[PDB]
């Protein structure tokens, strides 16, 4: 009885007064609360109210009156929660991660907690990251809504990377879905080498192994172009540059040219730029 | 004078200042064919100590100091990379104190023209060559002190607007025949002029929201952040530059965060949560503990709002 007239009213010190002078209420206030699902301990049915809401914030009325107490570590902790649960809203669940990282940067944490929470965050941003970056040629050719949808993977990134699709794909493109092979998780069971040769075929594809006038035509300016962007000269960083591009293929290379036709046109300067691979490497 | 070489400033500043209060001006000019900069630092060296005696507060000498920048920069207008730079200065000191209309007097002191006379090449990437370090710096940071005036001017007659919102007609209980007609137009009048002062206060609030934008997203390195990075040491100006970020960004997420609730455009209030946090402007490093915090308990107001108004916290349908 006490306890629900403590909650029809404005009076969380009552509520407060109560426990306050009491064997066990602690444990009989929550368990009450939770029983009372929807019925009491609301803080919607409450308009003093305030204030007695607040103390009905012990525990689950956090997120509301804990950000009126200016809890901002509960909010936080909350606000990250619902960001990881979230499935339904791409949009939503940039949002949500955006307001628990300003709750942990507007909060009192140490410099030590701080930089954990900001660090774990920074791996959450890192995975979105990834769909926010999705090209604008293939999202309306999906017919994809722009924020009223879900994100991706370095797999459908890669894959759309290299899409037919994907016109204007440069050196940069292709640099790109081969930056993002570190970011798979189960290597050998998803098949990375197999992605490397997919992606280096299509960068021949788009590169268009033509003739003039009888003399061979190098189209492979794009291949030439991202091999001259692997190194980034580490030979003066201390990295074993010299043997350091047999990550690609080669007699297994001409096994995926045979399956798109291409092997006549392109055989004669894959081979021509292989020798001068072989010098710079 | 000019045949002895400690009249060389004073003789035409005395044979010029009397001219000034055309074939004077060219006299003056001949005189000194027969540095300022470096006279004004000193004079203003000179203001901050003043030796013996410097008074408590203000005054005319920072007022003066203004008065001379705009006259250098009026002059220079007719010395204008220098007048740039130490208006930049002079400006920095009165954004500290938020003495809005004395950096405003200053900047009209200015010529609308100099940053164009200012460039030596017409092609950007060759300016760049010639342009030195205290100049790109000096032309980037008065655009960043207009886009913050301007910022302020729009959110004050805005803030003006918001506060003469047409008022409800009085209410004549008991009233007479005569007094019921006279109320059914006074009435009906209303309910077109605040139609009117929503359409006026949409278009004042569409404005300063931009305004806003341009300081708190401030194109190529965040507001009052040089792009280069090649000038030669100067602590007072680039600890005001990181001061004058920590006392503005805050009070202008503030008062966007103002602006949008006042108008009820509550889901874009809970999105300056994105934009504070965004590691692309870093603009959470500018705030205090306590201001966060303070943003945050902003934030929860304007998401009660959309609660109820039937939407989850952040304003997406449930």
């Amino acid at each position: 009885l006490v306890q629900i007239c403590e909650m029809t009213d404005n009076q969380s010190r009552l509520q407060r007064y109560m426990t306050l002078f009491a064997e066990q209420n602690f444990s009989d206030f929550l368990f009450r609360w939770y029983l009372e699902k929807g019925k009491r301990g609301k803080l919607l049915s409450q308009p003093h109210g305030q204030l007695a809401a607040f103390l009905q914030a012990h525990d689950h009325l956090s997120w509301l009156h804990e950000l009126n107490s200016q809890e901002f570590e509960k909010a936080h902790r909350t606000l990250q929660t619902l960001a990881n649960m979230e499935t339904r809203y791409f949009c939503k669940k940039k949002t949500l991660l955006g307001l628990s990282k300003l709750a942990a940067l507007a909060s009192d944490f140490q410099e030590d907690v701080l930089q954990e929470k900001v660090e774990e965050i920074a791996e959450q941003e890192h995975f979105l990251l990834h769909q926010e970056t999705l090209p604008k040629k293939l999202l309306e050719e999906k017919q994809l809504d722009l924020n009223a949808m879900p994100v991706l993977a370095p797999f459908q990134l890669i894959q759309l990377y290299v899409c037919e699709e994907n016109k204007r794909a440069n050196e940069n493109d292709f640099m790109k879905a081969l930056d993002l092979l570190e970011y798979i998780g189960d290597d050998s069971e998803v098949d990375v080498e197999e992605l490397k040769l997919e992606i280096l075929c299509k960068a021949i594809k788009r590169d268009e192994w033509s003739a003039t006038d009888g003399k061979d035509d190098p189209i492979e300016a794009t291949k030439d172009s991202i091999f001259v962007k692997v190194l980034q000269n580490l030979l003066n960083k201390g990295i074993e540059l010299k043997g350091y591009l047999p990550k690609a293929e080669t007699l297994l290379q001409s096994e995926e040219l045979n399956s798109l036709k291409t092997n006549s046109y392109f055989e004669f300067s894959l081979k021509a730029n292989y020798e001068c691979y072989m010098k710079m490497q | 004078v000019s045949h002895l070489p400690q009249e060389l400033a004073i003789s035409q500043y005395a044979v010029f200042l009397e001219n000034i209060t055309r074939c004077l001006e060219l006299a003056k000019e001949a005189g000194l064919d027969v540095k300022t900069v470096v006279e004004n630092t000193r004079k203003k060296d000179a203001g901050e100590f003043a030796h013996h005696d410097f008074a408590p507060a203000l005054d005319s000498g920072t007022s003066e100091e203004d008065r001379a920048k705009i006259d250098v920069i009026d002059w220079l207008v007719f010395q204008r990379a220098e007048a740039l730079k130490q208006s930049n200065a002079i400006m920095r000191k009165f954004l500290a104190s938020k003495k809005h209309e004395a950096a405003k007097e200053v900047f009209a002191k200015i010529p609308q023209d100099s940053i164009a006379e200012i460039y030596s090449q017409w092609e950007e990437q060759a300016m760049d060559s010639a342009l030195p370090a205290e100049d790109d710096n000096a032309i980037r940071e008065h655009l960043c002190i207009r886009a913050y005036l301007e910022s302020h001017e729009a959110f004050n007659e805005w803030f003006k607007h918001i506060n003469s919102p047409p008022q409800k007609p009085t209410l004549v209980g008991q009233a007479s025949f005569t007094e019921k007609v006279a109320h059914e137009h006074k009435e009906k009048k209303y309910e077109m002029d605040f139609g009117i002062w929503k359409g006026h206060l949409d278009a004042l609030t569409s404005d300063v929201k931009e305004k806003i934008y341009n300081v708190l997203l401030f194109v190529d390195g965040g507001w009052m952040v040089d792009v280069r990075e090649d000038t030669e040491e100067d602590p007072e100006r680039s600890h005001q530059m990181v001061l004058l970020r920590r006392l503005c960004l805050p009070m202008m997420c503030f008062l966007l965060h103002t602006v949008l609730h006042n108008t009820k455009q509550y889901k874009d209030c809970l999105r300056l949560a994105d934009i504070v946090s965004s590691e692309n402007q870093k603009l959470y490093t500018v705030f205090s503990k306590t201001e966060m915090r303070n943003l945050l308990q902003k934030l929860r107001e304007s998401s009660l709002m959309l609660l109820d108004l039937q939407l989850d916290p952040l304003g997406y349908e449930i």
